[PDB]
């Protein structure tokens, strides 16, 4: 899923 | 396609824009405080959008994940059954450091930076301090307003900054949330793959004081009026129709060196993966004991899942396209085109090898870097750790302070101290600390730290064991303790008796020696960057290729169409998933256990008006040719006029090496479908009153 | 899409067929000695066509492979390396029990037919032998004509019949096959399964005597010179695109009772594909060991590989579909929909009793009847008990003898003793003897057998090793005492101290009695069987449903499109592969390691002019949803014109339980396009002069 | 495969 790493 | 591209190279893009399928002109999303730019926020390591004129805010499920467990306990858990408020009264508060930010202005301050850099001549940690104190001026200037955030980005390696200014809303409320099994469905299994079926959203409300001015958490706060949100599309989105994002993606490195690439591939993302993965184990195996400890470690464990499969993907992509050889080659032809200028290719190759020389010296030391920072990073040691560099900073005037302890931050200090109360049980942080210990004897003798080593006193598991059972003494596990030491001075620390803090306090002065290292590294950078990254750039633009900076957390526009892709021959991923390919992955279990409304709508044929003809049923999730990253989930996603059509929310197995390597063909966004949103609001955990408020209902 | 027609439905079926897409009118696909029907031939088991004027015939590699095998040895291992016969001259001959069935006529024979089995009146054994003796006067009066083979096909249940007489031509050779990396590429990884990568295809030629007749082989016969023969596609064959199909399946059980389903589902398939994973893991371990037994068995290894990898697959696909459910349903409905006419729909009522008791009585001893099958199936048993039961019915005068011991089955029989020479390692039968005689002794004693038993006389380990060492004293392991047997009588059999013949006399009278068993059951099934379905067929076709017969060995036409099938939701399976996904699975390892000319030519982008501008590439193979089973394949596959675009040879994962219950959406034929078999003879192993001899040099 | 099984 592309929130922060 | 390809390319995050900043709002200033809009002109640039607006053919392939309207070639794309964009009816709106270029001019209409030029206007970043306009409909319908205006209505999207950053979070910000998430993006969302307001889509109501009372205040309501889209976002992802994984976005608003940290919210949800922080208001979610073991009797009572929201992650697992959702949330739901009928009104604006029940909405919870999102915690203390939730914001949305909502863009005021943009101004570009490159050669006032450059100047400012120059005017500490040849020494590189004076550069670092020119510009640190060029930033805290500038910001300081900029929030004069009450109300406002202000950040400063650097593109391009250096050659450009930009100040944003953002209206910083500080009262965010949860108001919807689905059910876990439908958030989150797949979990892991399903995370970074296509097909997906997940619908990965929630709702927030923004908040502000009576006065209009942005305030605390606080139950005389309304909801913010915004200028602009976003509606609903009234058409259906199909295959091929054009999609545009704007968003908030975090950081790629397209324009590494092929050295910073193969120590990333060889040892940074292995190493890490690893670390998690082992750290997920022991949580794992804790919490399936013992349900407080399964909650509170619940964001950290999606955390620690979601990035080590990521690095486990881009390292298989890295493979999957030969990546090592094509950075090899293609800088190969780089230094060779600055070769073939003599003279004005000089400086890049000076450049270059500058780069290489600070990556050497950054790779000697990188083991004892990585293992400090994560073991100082548990609950109490990164507590005492935190709380004692305030009390060193408090002594000298706010101007002077290092960024992240100026007043300024003072509010997302304390924050995080009580957030911590939901995040944190003794027994497992016990496990962790003895983890990072364990993993700090294997370091070899030249990768120590005298005053670990002596705090330790010897390399068994015998010193081990008493380490720990020193620091069982420590009393900042309660957050009131947390709360005093954030007040308190600096002799008071190095007065106490308190394990972790006096941890703290024999570990500072080496935390602040490695911190002057890579302050000095930076401060080379800051002259090598970027003239090496100009040097690509114009290399890159005589071979006609796209040039657009690498994400640095600031506003991208990402556009394309609805497609899916090839994994092979003989194969064809669609583009979209429908309801009845939920339902087929239904086991039961955690993760494919979705709401048994879910099923029964399914089997039921309940469509609610919702259903796309073309694909027979309810589109769920949808791919498509976007180029988003680590950052934009929560992102909304716009049709050929403007209107919402989903959310982007995740990557496809293949696609996630585009960080460093870009793959048109097997790079696409994932996103959840506006309809599918609608769909589980009307037939599965129903929000009518959210529907209406929308107004879709 | 459904339906394995009988050529004289195609009246029936001719708009369809010009719907689909079909330009030849249906009449010219009616004429079945004419062109292109003429020129498909039947293999036994397998099918295949005239491919050029001097006798070329075309078939999978699959279908060769026993002739391929044959002709093998450890030193010069033709599955492994290819064959290739410059002139024709350097053919070899496929084996004695090779055929080609060319055909010649085929009549109507019901009302006769079901005559000779009233005539026999209300008794079973009686209704079978008069049957028995009506089919083979049938066929020694078809028969009488020099060079023709009969046979009687008994369709739907005994509604009717028709004669086939067909030339045998009884001297085939294998003029080419490719190395076993492209006729059996992905081995039995891919077997059963799409994408799929595999050039299945191997040709024969059918050679007869210099008057023109038919005769065994010999170095002074000349090629047949076909009537008809069929000729490559020139239009290239896309998506979409009409496809037909005529060849000779098997066996279907669309008309079973769903007793009969639920029999064959919870213990036949079980109970048969793990006999056969347990004989191949043993022979599969003797093989590392030993080339000669590798060799010699590979033939018996990839029957028992399909056979238990396609009931794997069906075991699956009926619980993908709830088969047992559907057919528990469509019998409630059927029969409720018989009583709802009292009177006129009480005999299929009746049948429908009858056939459930016959199931009933043959479960009742199915664990003995399968075992001893088996057991007798072993290499020395085998042959020692059909040589015994030959000489019993050599004297009865031939008219009386059992089919498959009269004269017009000695070829054959005496053909088989031969081929075993290449098919048997004494080493290797001990194992499998000792397998089912340890198999044996676990049944229970109701499910024994009296004489069994007595030869054994023990039910432990010690009775096991003793028949075993005892049985290793027959001289049947070498082919010439086997032929001697072959012509002893009877009273030399009985006089026999050979181990594996005394065997053979001990049990031929419990062997002769389960026999009469069989024949009694199928005797009430000949009465039962048809009368139920003619009422099944009643029914579906009141519902609108496709009527047409069960497979039974005869030719059937099939025919539909080009297309692929999804899966899952979220994907979808193309209609064709290419060259380059045969490279991507090159692992250099058995069953990935095509060979070297075939990845060298891929890189090169090598496509001898055979490359398809919708797809970037030579196609390899393709899906259609044709309606195929065991028996199709080497089937051609025809585009609208009659021309030849493909070999069947397989059916995806989805498909096999269509066998059972017939699924429109996953199922498909998958079959060799044309252009790779062509591509592989240009570019890998070449064969220029077939190339040549075909037209298409 | 569809040879006979
Ligand atoms: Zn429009
Ligand atoms: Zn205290
Ligand atoms: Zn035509
Ligand atoms: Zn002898």
């Amino acid at each position: 899923v592309y929130i922060h790493p | 396609g390809e390319g995050m591209w900043v709002p200033q190279q809009l002109p640039e893009i607006a053919g392939p824009l309207k070639k794309a399928g964009l009816k709106l002109s270029p001019q209409q999303i030029s206007d970043l405080t306009g409909d319908p730019m205006g209505a999207v926020v950053a979070l910000g390591g998430c993006t969302a959008s307001f889509v109501s004129p009372n205040g309501l805010v889209v976002t992802n499920h994984a976005c608003a994940y940290g919210a949800i467990q922080l208001n979610s306990t073991a009797e009572n858990n929201l992650i697992k059954n959702g949330f739901n408020a009928p009104t604006t009264a029940d909405e919870v508060s999102a915690g203390p450091n939730a914001r949305v930010f909502v863009l005021d202005e943009i101004t570009d301050v490159t050669k006032d930076a450059k100047a400012a850099i120059a005017a500490a001549g040849d020494d590189a940690l004076a550069r670092t301090k020119a510009l640190e104190a060029f930033e805290k001026k500038l910001i300081a200037d900029c929030e004069a307003e009450a109300g406002f955030r202000c950040r400063l980005y650097s593109f391009s390696g250096g050659n450009t900054y930009r100040l944003f200014k953002n209206l910083e809303i500080k009262d965010v409320r949860l108001a919807y949330a689905p059910p876990g099994s439908v958030g989150k469905f797949g979990g892991d299994i399903d995370n970074w793959m296509w097909p997906r079926h997940t619908g990965d959203f929630a709702f927030y409300r923004a908040y502000v004081g009576k006065d209009g001015k942005p305030a605390a958490f606080s139950k005389d706060n309304v909801p913010y009026q915004p200028k602009h949100w976003l509606k609903f599309a009234d058409q259906p989105l199909g295959a091929g129709d054009f999609v545009m994002v704007a968003g908030y993606p975090g950081s790629t490195n397209r324009y590494a060196l092929a050295a910073e690439f193969d120590n990333t591939a060889q040892w940074t993302y292995p190493t890490i993966a690893r670390h998690y993965k082992n750290q997920i184990a022991m949580v794992e195996a804790a919490g399936k004991q013992n349900a407080d400890i399964q909650v509170k470690y619940a964001a950290t464990m999606a955390g620690w899942n979601n990035t080590s499969k990521n690095y486990d993907g881009q390292l298989e992509g890295f493979k999957r396209i030969d990546a090592a050889g094509q950075k090899l080659r293609e800088e190969a032809a780089v230094l060779g085109w600055l070769k073939g200028q003599g003279a004005k290719g000089q400086p890049a190759l000076d450049a270059h090898a500058k780069l290489l020389d600070l990556l050497e010296q950054s790779k000697a030391t990188r083991d004892r870097d990585l293992t400090l920072a994560l073991f100082n990073n548990t609950a109490m040691l990164g507590s005492a750790t935190q709380l004692y560099r305030l009390s060193i900073e408090r002594e000298k005037p706010n101007a002077e302070r290092e960024s992240g302890y100026q007043e300024r931050d003072l509010p997302a200090i304390e924050g995080g101290l009580k957030q911590l109360e939901r995040r944190y049980v003794a027994a497992m942080d016990r496990q962790l600390q003895e983890y990072w210990l364990n993993e700090y004897i294997k370091l070899p003798a030249d990768q120590r730290v005298a005053a670990v080593d002596a705090w330790l006193g010897g390399n068994d598991a015998a010193a081990v064991k008493r380490a720990l059972d020193r620091l069982a003494g420590t009393k900042l596990g309660s957050t009131e303790e947390r709360l005093k030491w954030f007040a308190a001075d600096r002799k008071a620390f190095e007065a106490s008796n308190d394990p972790a803090i006096q941890y703290a306090v024999a570990v500072m002065p080496t935390l602040l020696k490695l911190e002057q290292e890579r302050k000095t590294r930076a401060g080379e950078n800051l002259a090598a960057r970027p003239v090496y990254l100009q040097a690509l750039a114009d290399y890159k633009k005589s071979q006609g290729e796209f040039v657009y900076p690498d994400a640095n957390l600031s506003l991208r526009i990402t556009f394309g169409n609805v497609m899916g892709y090839a994994p092979k021959d003989g194969m064809e991923y669609t583009p979209f998933t429908t309801l009845e390919g939920v339902v087929a992955k239904e086991t039961g279990q955690d993760p494919f256990d979705s709401p048994k409304a879910l099923l029964d709508a399914v089997a039921a044929k309940r469509y609610g008006g919702l259903e796309d003809k073309r694909i027979g049923s309810v589109p769920v999730n949808y791919l498509s040719d976007l180029d988003i990253t680590g950052g934009n989930s929560g992102s909304p996603v716009l049709d050929a006029h403007g209107k919402l059509v989903g959310l982007a929310f995740d990557g496809n197995w293949e696609s996630v090496s585009s960080n460093w390597v870009f793959d048109p063909k097997m790079t696409r966004m994932i996103a959840v479908d506006g309809r599918y949103l609608r769909w589980i609001m009307q037939e599965v955990y129903p929000a009518p009153q959210l529907l209406k408020e929308m107004n879709v209902g």
